RNA sequence: GCUCGCCGGAAGACCAAGGGUUCCUGUCCAACGUUAAUCGGGGCAGGGUGAGUCGACCCCUAAGGCGAGGCCGAAAGGCGUAGUCGAUGGGAAACAGGUUAAUAUUCCUGUACUUGGUGUUACUGCGAAGGGGGGACGGAGAAGGCUAUGUUGGCCGGGCGACGGUUGUCCCGGUUUAAGCGUGUAGGCUGGUUUUCCAGGCAAAUCCGGAAAAUCAAGGCUGAGGCGUGAUGACGAGGCACUACGGUGCUGAAGCAACAAAUGCCCUGCUUCCAGGAAAAGCCUCUAAGCAUCAGGUAACAUCAAAUCGUACCCCAAACCGACACAGGUGGUCAGGUAGAGAAUACCAAGGCGCUUGAGAGAACUCGGGUGAAGGAACUAGGCAAAAUGGUGCCGUAACUUCGGGAGAAGGCACGCUGAUAUGUAGGUGAGGUCCCUCGCGGAUGGAGCUGAAAUCAGUCGAAGAUACCAGCUGGCUGCAACUGUUUAUUAAAAACACAGCACUGUGCAAACACGAAAGUGGACGUAUACGGUGUGACGCCUGCCCGGUGCCGGAAGGUUAAU
RNA sequence: AGGACCGAACCGACUAAUGUUGAAAAAUUAGCGGAUGACUUGUGGCUGGGGGUGAAAGGCCAAUCAAACCGGGAGAUAGCU
């Protein structure tokens, strides 16, 4: 759900905030956490190579197992937990041998719902199955590129990918981009679309709603001056240039793409 | 017993304090300019 | 146990203050320079033996030495290790 | 007025010290300058 | 030595960094001290820094550095695995009194505590580079119980007082006592016990986890404080005795209660909200291989060891950084009385200083202030500066608006002291005594005693009762920017930058892009509700026409065209 | 609850005076803004010269910045003084 906070602040004014009761509260899973550290979008040499990156809240990675290859154990979800890396929601899943994982939770899924894998699950969202297992056409997240690989395509909040054809070795794919490529048969992944469509409809409200999430100022090419962006100077807002990158690469629709190792799966280009 | 005489000569001899005349000396030495345009 | 020369090489002379009077006389403990790598093991074994005396506990320091300087040109005395030896009821000398 | 030489000795001999200069071969030649030039403190260890 | 003055959330005290003998004593005034100098942080000599418990060393790791092999690179070299190092973090234990001119958790007195090695006694499963737990930990808010600590009364000791009174509801001082041990509380957390089974915890496991039952409704964990011991000990106002007249030996009464109360403890808690909140070792269990009448482990007693290094002194300053004994800068800890909401402010307590030139004169002029006739911005670029407002409660408050604001809008009333209500109110706190149980650090009661606002009525004094310090000037029209923020350290704080919001564009992951001859890394342990670039800059109404030029995207027919 | 309100520590620097061979190579004095957050600060580390970093001034990078400092080519060259 959405609500909109009274404006009793300036700053409070335009905030609207996903709220979600069925969240956990409590602290997660113990043995399922490791040290994230911040880089600030500094490489190894040291140079900032990815900027405005930096600051924000401490945060704790949560290995989610985006492999799902426990095949054939059913498994019953033990609660919905923040997970502060992904846009999405993570649940806490308890399996039949007593062993608990971290699963990317999608819509219908809550406290006390059955999860399955293997050839034999239920075609029910929430369940991992290979691709040629699955009916042609239906909602289908947390997609596989290469087969055992763990799931790579519609990660974050909101997504999903359709089935359009299966050919029986590849099977092509309407990625959420709208992007027709085809994929190899056996990747496995799972039905449903995930749960946090809502996640879009949030606003920040204030300047420090983007800082603590890790997001820095982003001064843009005009204001700038000409020993440090090709756009700069000219007393008093003046730009006169083609728009490009601070590099030099002409940005605004120029094609960057220059793969050519997987330009035979793209059956046709986003638009 | 007087070295730091020879030594505290050597301060201004590297300076760039373009509002102050040697580096330490204040004027209006700015103004007599921006008028003698 | 420790062998005689390094026990030997040890002690080096007795310092004599006022505060080492009032520590000899009072408190029963005697304060005397010692060797420079010195510990409070080998020092102890060597006031037992050499000082035949019921030695108790060693507490040790090494005092930084001064600077001074001879006519203009400056220096630094050689830093000393003091030791302060303490015993159970018996001393003659 | 907060000034440029604050001191600190765990600073000043992780920066330029025995060790750091006998780290690359950039403060062997250094090292190599005092030595030839002479210098009594060659170092800024003590 | 007697006064006067200044600081007293410091200009007091203790440290870390930093300094490196400035610390203490004796001795001298050459030079240093912006003056004299007998003095000194100056010169010379001597002395002074005592640790199982303080800190370092040591175990462990964060950011990161190095990096056997490895990859890559004309050379030098770069990245990086296993490892290794790296605190600002986690790990065992000491407190009270006394002593020096200078040392104190170090020395002495008294009372403690912890960790290893070894021996003995008694029992019997020990055993990892592996598994699990624990270490393990966000912000804000709210009390409750406490304590430090302060006030008052009682008690003890002392005094009848320079000038009216002062044997009294009078005046002055003290009324202190730790660590540790035992008790177990105010609280907070968790249902407990037993049995059976299991695709998991790489193998294994009694341990973790999971699944079934039976049984009982209670145990367990954590936990400030108080209490008794420590402690018929120390300290103690003072007195006695010698006085190197500086002090030094001897002796020593009362040593309680109530109230108030922390930012310190319970509390690494409780509640709540997203921005969802280190690692590893020590520590507790589980076994593996092996050991297996051993090796070991466990409990009691005894004994040994706890090394090495720093310990002075300054540390908001004359001793560190500022060339100076410099109006500057410098992180942490303690924090009393009165008034006060308060760490503000004023005066003070303990404590420390009067700032390394003084003595006169009482010109202009300059600097810092006080007052002022009458006018009240007429000065000036400009109310610059100065002047004025200031607190609490109550009444009351407009246009406009995103309904929150505006707004402390504006504008008024009361404020001291004394008595009565009420020989101090409401309230808080709360003993004796009574009753009842598990039977205690208990439960109901009960009001002694202590503390104590707020208001009304009545009277009084002054010119003035928020009387001192402290402590908003207000309103109307309007440009710009939505706003909180950031910026040219050192002439520009803004209309500049940023910003949430919007749009375009790129990118399908070995992504785009960036750093790198490369390896590799960031992006990101993220996956088109994501990330990067560009432009605009909340919100409301909107964002019209033009693709000829340039750029970008798509096209391949034809013309031109490289090496070959 | 609040990038809430008033106001100390703390952070900063809007106005004026003094100072300007200063007490000080940017300060003092009276006022002033923020003061639970895009806050501030101690300790250590990381990023380096046509490079870093920059809520963007061409600012900061050891009182030095439209290309730091030190040494070297170097006795650069100077139709100029």
């Amino acid at each position: 759900a959405v609500v909109k906070c009274k404006p009793t602040s300036p700053g409070r004014r335009h905030v609207v905030k996903v709220v979600n009761p069925e969240l956990h509260k409590g602290k997660p899973f113990a043995p399922l956490l490791e040290k994230n550290s911040k880089s600030g979008g500094r490489n190894n040499n040291g140079r900032i190579t990815t900027r405005h990156i930096g600051g924000g809240h401490k945060q704790a990675y949560r290995i989610v197992d985006f492999k799902r290859n426990k095949d054939g154990i059913p498994a019953v979800v033990e609660r919905l937990e923040y997970d502060p890396n992904r846009s999405a929601n993570i649940a806490l899943v308890l399996y039949k041998d007593g062993e608990r994982r971290y699963i990317l939770a999608p819509k219908g899924l809550k406290a006390g719902d059955q999860i399955q894998s293997g050839v034999d699950a239920a075609i029910k969202p929430g369940n991992t199955l290979p691709m040629r297992n699955i009916p042609v056409g239906s909602t289908v997240h947390n997609v596989e590129m290469k087969p055992g690989k763990g799931g790579q395509l519609a990660r974050s909040a909101g997504t999903y990918v359709q089935i359009v054809a299966r050919d029986g070795a590849y099977v092509t794919l309407r990625l959420r981009s709208g992007e027709m490529r085809k994929v190899e048969a056996d990747c496995r992944a799972t039905l449903g679309e995930v749960g946090n469509a809502e996640h879009m409809l949030r606003v920040l409200g204030k300047a420090g709603a983007a800082r603590w999430r890790g997001v820095r100022p982003t001064v843009r090419g005009t204001a700038m001056n000409p020993v440090d962006h090709p756009h700069g100077g000219g007393e008093g807002r003046n730009f006169g240039k083609h728009p490009v990158t601070p590099w030099g690469v002409q940005t605004k629709g120029k094609k960057t793409r220059s793969n050519k190792r997987t330009d035979k799966f793209i059956v046709r280009r986003r638009s | 017993m007087d070295i730091n005489w020879r030594h505290n000569q050597s301060t201004f001899y590297h300076f760039t304090s373009d509002h102050r005349i040697s580096g330490w000396k204040e004027t209006n030495a700015m103004y007599v300019a921006l008028n003698s345009q | 146990m420790i062998r005689e020369e390094r026990l030997l090489k040890v002690l080096r002379a007795p310092h004599v203050s006022e505060k080492a009077s009032t520590a000899m006389e009072k408190s029963n403990t005697i304060v005397l320079k010692v060797a420079k790598d010195a510990t409070k093991a080998e020092i102890k074994a060597a006031v037992q033996k050499l000082f035949e005396v019921e030695v108790e506990v060693v507490n040790t320091l090494v005092v930084k030495g001064k600077v001074k300087r001879h006519g203009q040109r400056i220096g630094r005395r050689s830093d000393w290790k003091k030791a302060y030896v303490t015993l159970k009821e018996g001393q003659n000398l | 007025m907060k000034r440029t030489f604050q001191p600190s000795v765990l600073k000043r001999n992780r920066s330029h010290g025995f060790r750091a200069r006998m780290a690359t071969k950039n403060g062997r030649q250094v090292l190599a300058r005092r030595r030839a030039k002479g210098r009594a403190r060659l170092t800024v260890s003590k």
